[PDB]
């Protein structure tokens, strides 16, 4: 029901509810897009596909994958403006946590700052609530690796493997199948599942040219972002 | 018609209502008429009259030694960008002690009028500029309108039924380069004769004309010395 | 922004308050929550529900201490909690700063709801929707406060907010008597937290913190699954 | 399902009457066949290609589609 | 809704790439063409059409060729009949329902 | 409708109309086209001559942000003004604080958060506005960019902006781009104009030409127009 101006701005329903920042939560599946983050044992994944549907348009400039500090990246859903606004806000912070505090700051923290810089868009009725969703992964000293999300609501939480984007409710369905089954994870076994996860919700058995592989592992904790060679080399390493 | 309040809000149709209104007030103003040469530049303004006694409302001003503006619509809008047009010609005028060319002046006043068509709670600008002047390289004559939008034209008209002073220049605008002042000016009041009834034309109390020229500073003449101008014409046919 | 200020809370013609009500409707419909205050601490117990396997449990946390003797959980919407639960982290360094001592209990609660109450009559901004438990053991004996999202605060023996909050009411009044000790607190209050939950409780279903005069404490969730004997 | 002319008495089949409809449906059917040629309708000249296209082409040339072998809209 | 009644729900929705792939092969059976078709370029434009879309593209595609009195079709008529198509899903909307 | 309103609030299926009106308000306007070869950037520009209305050489949309940089606006004019201002504001902060030229990168970046600025409040509209970015630097290549007036900007080969706009680049991929040079593509872009737009619309058009590249030493000028006049000739061959 409507009362007051509550399906307008962010003020409270009658039943509790307020339907602006619900309303954003489906401002994201207008991308048309999925991105599928795993952690393992000593590594963490982000894949996600793109779609270029012109010959005209370029290839590098297309790429979700945003590099926010040399061991942090990110992936990005939802509508391409705010989710760029997003990450110049998410590169801004994290460099003043280095002239404020000197070490490098973890990626926990980060999604703190993040949060609750989108509690405020909700929080003032007077601003746009930036329809976007966030992930991110990064090494931490004696914790491992980590992957959380932030919400245009303004909440985070930690995972273990976690997709986003259009099919959430069919990707986590696979992934409850797929670890609670006692399965050890080396690196390739989450890479090798990160692919097969979204190859059997879009069922395409793509080529490797549409996908990209971001990783972060405890022997080489920069931030990389694989060639498509090598893409096609783990491609075809789980086609038996 | 719940979208056509603000300035802010867009149209379904993607038409900005407020600024389509504003070019409606322009057409209420008298109309006048401006046109150069290769060497000169004259604009012809038409007043009009509150009453008999009252004097007649004027049209044209000076602003600087070779910049003078006619004028379309409001009169808080006129002196409010004029306050600013006499103030951005004296500051070059103090800072690099030269004129200001004509082109990039007017390129400050669609800076300046664009604030108020975009933020809230802001009218446009009712009004009609129609400017002369010279630059290093010659005469110029431009328009503006209340979407800032404006013109480097060779001759045109607004206000009321300016439609039919339009016409009249095409067909005469191979002649308006050639010619010196003493038929260039009577070429223009040729055009302003047409946005009339049938049955008033010129008489002395209601026509003003400004002329820059090379070696000439912008002069506005009113109604006792643009009687000689105003011999040596024809009467309209029928 | 541009100095608009007005606030979108006026009064019924009735002579009520319609967003304030309508905010103590989301506080409801929150997770479960119950604290107890036992003549030697005070025990808060909260319902932290993962909604799938994949979630992390050592991340988000919901027993939060403010000081080494002052503890505070919640009810109501989550991202909304930790703006001012950093508020009430910055609020209790003033005081250490010009007192050089540590704060009372009963001081943040002055001052917390104080920044509650002028948030719902300041210009263009809704109210919270979060009701707050408050714990202490300052001069030997603890107190336990509520406050809400209408600005006012009240002082519990016992109470339960979230869902089902009337019902551990009418439990607790039966249940709970005048005094006990802490560890007759903790198996009440998981028996309040058994009434409303889930089938299975394990050690990251619930997640329970303490005070004692010997300081604030969050339990680990070791004891939890010890505890867990003799279930609720 | 059919309307057939019937003896009163005998009840016998007699007639095989044409089927009629509800008396509003008639009142559709058209009979003046007014006149506007293309020639009065003035700056629609893309319109009235793809009306054409669709509509009188069924109508008149049916080879012409079944020669490339789809359908009509 | 209870079962016993009506016991399963069937559920059918948009089709996916190799869906709009193979819809789109089936409706260009008998087509005089030429050997140049690129399905691929196609149903990579082709996004959320219905299998009546698909239809109206191999329409439409006709109608380029009916212009101009050609009785092949070439594969430049197809990527103006998508873009035509597809210029016409600016009118629609509230396409899904949850189900029960 | 009563959610079309503003600027700030969301529809109920996760969208915002304002942004959606200014889209096709820019597609009223004419055609402007940009393209690109191996060794420099190529624009073009339609523009409509009414019945007389200015001395040929008014208000033409081929701006001039940097010495390196150029613009190839379309929609409505006096924004477009606007932003032309803000990007050379831009490159003059770059050369002052950093001392040397700017990336064509980064100065679509941060124009492209100034348009997104004015998407997110209900005291300002979104912007009218869309044009094109062209660039050329012996240390980087040609670049060609597009801004919309959402504010989602990435790269292109070549694109098209106006009325004609699908219909304008079906003919652009049919060329070749990777082996040409651009004196070669100043008489092929003058027949793609020529070929769009029959007089039953506008009798009167005519035609601009910007031209970037290794040839005019990386600055950026319009081309010799009255001198060599090979645009007109070799597109009016076009009869039959």
């Amino acid at each position: 029901s409507s009362a007051g101006f509550d399906r307008h701005i962010t003020i409270f329903s009658p039943e509790g509810r307020l339907y602006q920042v619900e309303y954003a939560f489906k401002a994201i599946n207008q991308g048309g897009l999925t991105s599928v983050a795993v952690r393992g044992k000593d590594c963490a994944v982000i894949v996600t596909q793109k779609k270029v549907p012109d010959k005209l348009l370029d290839s590098s400039t297309v790429t979700h994958l945003f590099k926010i500090t040399e061991n942090i990246g990110c992936v990005m859903t939802g509508m391409t403006a705010d989710s760029r606004s997003q990450v110049q806000r998410a590169r801004y912070e994290a460099a003043n946590w280095k002239y404020k505090y000197g070490y490098e700051i973890p990626v926990d923290m980060l999604c703190k700052r993040i949060a609750d810089i989108s509690q405020v868009y909700t929080q003032n009725a007077e601003m746009r609530p930036l329809g976007c969703c966030m992930i991110l992964i990064g090494i931490d000293e004696e914790q491992g690796p980590q992957v959380y999300k932030c919400d245009p609501a303004g909440y985070y939480c930690g995972f273990k493997a976690t997709a986003a984007g259009v099919k959430q409710t069919e990707s986590t369905s696979f992934l409850e199948k797929k670890v609670k089954k006692k399965f050890d994870w080396t690196f390739e076994q989450t890479v090798e599942t990160a692919i097969t996860c979204l190859s059997t919700v879009l069922s395409i058995d793509f080529k490797p040219s549409e996908i990209e592989v971001g990783v972060v592992t405890v022997e080489n904790p920069k931030f990389r972002i694989l060639t498509e060679a090598e893409i096609d080399a783990h491609l075809v390493a789980l086609a038996e | 018609n719940q979208y056509d309040n603000d300035v802010t809000v867009w149209s379904p149709q993607g038409r900005i209502h407020q600024i389509e209104y504003a070019m409606e007030a322009v057409k209420q103003g008298s109309a006048t008429v401006g046109l150069k040469s290769k060497t000169h530049a004259v604009l012809v303004a038409l007043k009009r009259a509150q009453s008999e006694l009252a004097a007649h409302q004027k049209k044209i001003l000076h602003v600087d030694n070779h910049i003078g503006i006619s004028i379309a619509g409001l009169t808080a809008d006129a002196r409010l960008l004029c306050n600013f047009m006499r103030q951005e010609c004296l500051d070059s005028r103090f800072v690099f002690d030269r004129p200001l060319p004509v082109s990039r002046l007017v390129s400050l006043i669609g800076s300046k009028t664009q604030i108020p068509t975009q933020r809230y709670g802001r009218r446009p600008y009712g009004v009609g500029l129609l400017i002369a002047g010279y630059d290093d390289m010659g005469p110029h004559i431009f328009q503006t309108c209340p979407s800032a939008n404006y013109f480097d034209c060779r001759a045109m008209s607004i206000g009321a039924r300016s439609q039919s002073a339009r016409t009249y220049l095409e067909r005469h605008m191979s002649e308006f380069m050639e010619c010196n002042l003493n038929e260039l000016v009577k070429h223009g009041l040729r055009a302003l004769r047409e946005t009339l009834p049938a049955e008033q034309d010129l008489t002395t109390k209601n026509v003003s004309i400004g002329i820059v020229g090379k070696d000439l500073e912008f002069t506005i003449y009113d109604d006792d010395d643009v009687s000689p101008f105003l011999e040596g014409l024809e009467e309209r046919p029928q | 922004e541009r100095g608009y200020s007005f606030s979108l809370t006026t009064f019924s013609p009735s002579g009520k308050l319609v967003q304030i009500e309508y905010a103590l409707a989301a506080v409801a419909g929150g997770a479960p929550s119950v604290g107890i205050k036992a003549a030697n601490g005070v025990v808060l117990a909260t319902e932290k529900k993962q909604k799938s396997i994949l979630y992390d449990e050592r991340s988000v946390h919901k027993v939060e201490p403010i000081t080494k003797h002052i503890g505070l959980v919640y009810s109501g919407m989550g991202p909304d909690y930790r703006v001012l639960v950093h508020r009430a982290r910055k609020l209790a360094q003033q005081y250490y700063l010009v007192y050089q001592e540590p704060i009372p209990t009963a001081q943040l609660v002055q001052r917390v709801a104080s920044v509650m109450q002028e948030y719902t009559q300041s210009g263009g901004v809704r109210p919270f929707g979060v009701s707050l438990l408050i714990c202490g053991w300052n001069e030997g004996r603890p107190y336990l406060f509520q406050s809400d999202p209408s600005g006012a605060y009240f002082a519990w023996k016992a109470t339960a907010m979230g869902k089902n909050y009337v019902n551990g009411k009418t439990f607790l009044e039966k249940r709970y008597n005048e005094d006990l000790e802490l560890e007759d607190a903790i198996h009440t209050a998981i028996l309040t937290l058994k009434e409303s939950f889930e089938g299975q409780m394990t050690e990251d279903n619930i997640e329970v913190g303490i005070c004692n005069e010997a300081g604030f404490r969050r339990l680990t969730p070791t004891e939890v699954k010890d505890y867990l004997a003799a279930i609720a | 399902g059919d309307l057939v002319g019937v003896n009163k008495d005998s009840y016998l089949i007699l007639e095989t009457l044409p089927t009629e409809y509800d008396s509003r449906v008639k009142a559709m059917e058209v009979d003046e066949r007014p006149t506007e040629q293309y020639s009065d309708i003035g700056g629609l000249d893309k319109q009235i290609q793809e009306l054409v296209e669709a509509i009188v082409l069924p109508m008149n040339h049916k080879e012409k589609f079944e020669n490339l072998g789809i359908q009509p809209p | 809704l209870r079962p016993g009644r009506l016991d399963r729900k069937i559920h059918i929705d948009l089709p996916n790439e190799q869906a709009r792939l193979d819809i789109l092969k089936i409706h260009a059976g008998p087509i005089t063409k030429h050997g140049e078709i690129d399905y691929e370029a196609i149903v990579k434009l082709s996004d959320g059409f219905n299998g009546a879309d698909l239809r109206n593209v191999c329409t439409e595609a006709g109608m380029f060729a009916i212009r101009a009195d050609h009785d092949f079709v070439v594969q430049e008529d197809f990527m103006k009949a998508v873009r035509k198509v597809a210029d016409s899903k600016k009118l629609e909307s509230k396409l899904d329902y949850k189900p029960v | 409708t009563g959610y079309d309103l503003s600027a700030s609030t969301f529809s109920p299926d996760g969208r915002v109309f304002q942004v959606e009106y200014a889209m096709k308000a820019v597609e009223n306007s004419s055609t402007a086209i940009g393209i690109r070869c191996k060794d420099g950037v190529v624009f073009g520009v339609e523009k409509l001559v009414l019945s007389k209305l200015y001395e040929e050489g008014s208000n033409k949309r081929l701006f001039n942000v940097d010495r390196h940089v150029g613009m190839a606006v379309a929609g409505l004019l006096a924004d477009a003004r606007s932003l032309a201002d803000i990007a050379r504001e831009e490159a003059s902060n770059f050369r002052s604080n950093f001392g040397y030229n700017i990336p064509l990168k980064h100065l679509a970046d941060r124009v492209a958060m100034y348009v997104h600025a004015y998407t997110l409040y209900s005291a300002v509209r979104p912007f009218g506005c869309s044009f094109m970015l062209g660039s050329y630097s012996v240390n980087d290549g040609a670049q060609l960019y597009m801004i919309d007036p959402s504010g989602v900007s990435y790269g292109y080969w070549g694109c098209a902006i106006g009325k004609a706009r699908q219909a304008a680049k079906t003919e652009i991929e049919k060329l070749q781009m990777k082996e040409m040079t651009c004196r070669d593509i100043v008489k092929e872009v003058a027949k793609i104009i020529y070929i769009v737009h029959d007089e039953v619309k506008d009798k009167a058009f005519e035609l601009e030409l910007s031209w970037v590249g290794e040839l005019t030493n990386g600055r950026h000028e319009i081309v010799p127009k009255d001198i060599r006049e090979e645009a007109e000739k070799y597109a009016k061959e076009s009869l039959k």
